[PDB]
């Protein structure tokens, strides 16, 4: 069940001195890479792309080539309450916030697209923090009008 | 006993014809451009 | 199998160089053929029929004689999401765009009509651009107001 959402080769790792510190994901014909993650994408064709920064929303976007547009994630403007699928495990949406079990998400777990129960991306998580006894994720989603609203919990911890 | 200019003896009525013909030349062009822009915007709005 | 049996003889190839280079279709009482196809219609009565040029929409349209108005394709203004019948195979309408699998469609296939599962034409193609694993189509369809919106992807290869 949960294993039917990890066969997505369209995600790409970021290499820094042979180590992993982040993931660059392609959605809707555009490649998104977290800004705070330093390194180079393993794929040469995507690495050669020149990206335009966006400091406020904390990610850089680039336009993928025509031949790569076919195999790409699909975004969703609706985020119904409740269950969601992620590579690390289940995630749960309550009151506009994504939450995960304890210890899920750490150094090198940013840029991960949070898939839906249908099998298409609804948002991209850039970091998570655990306040009190609950863990929340800083994540950028997409509104119905397409304004790319970002929700970030207070005192957010990177990655 | 004086000095003349190139526009000295045009007289008001010749000014009227020259302005109406040249101004009317520009007015119809302006109308054409306005109509072209309007129909271009209307066509672009027709795209679903 | 299910997509190929939807065969209609209303389409007519255009003949020049003694080879097939495109198809012209009679829809709703009008004969449509693209710019890029040269030659005469196989049907002599339509071959001798005068056509009116519409270069910016890239289709000559001709008024069919009143006798032949009885047998013609039925135009459609609604485009529900999902798969549609075609001469070759299923064509997916997604995100307001018609797409076909890899390799399907090439030169000489321009002008063919995309129908629906009901059995009536919903659009007609003029060219195709290969986006990778899935190929997008340059296609013109019909709206509820009959404004004939034309969808032309970027740098589309002309069939």
């Amino acid at each position: 069940r949960m294993v039917m959402k990890l066969e997505s080769d369209k995600t790409f790792p970021i290499m820094l001195e042979g180590k992993i510190n982040g993931y660059a994901c392609v959605v809707g014909g555009k490649l998104f890479r977290p800004m705070h993650v330093e390194g180079k994408i393993d794929n040469d064709v995507l690495a050669a792309l020149k990206t335009k920064k966006a400091s406020k929303y904390d990610l850089e976007y680039a336009d993928v080539p025509q031949n790569m547009r076919a195999d790409t994630f699909k975004y969703t403007h609706e985020k119904p309450q409740g269950y969601y699928s992620w590579h690390h495990g289940a995630v749960q949406y309550e009151n506009g916030r994504f939450t995960v079990p304890k210890g899920v998400g750490a150094k090198g777990d940013s840029g991960r697209p949070i898939l839906d129960n249908q099998g298409r991306v609804v948002a991209i998580v850039l970091g998570g923090v655990n306040e009190g006894s609950r863990t929340a994720l800083s994540v950028v989603m997409w509104n119905e009008k397409g304004v790319t609203v970002k929700y970030t919990p207070e005192n957010c911890e990177q990655w | 006993y004086h000095a003349q200019t190139f526009t000295a003896a045009v007289s008001k009525t010749a000014w009227t014809w020259l302005t109406s013909l040249l101004g009317g030349s520009a007015v119809i062009i302006i109308i054409g451009l306005v109509l072209a822009t309007i129909v271009a915007m209307y066509v672009l709005t027709n795209q679903k």
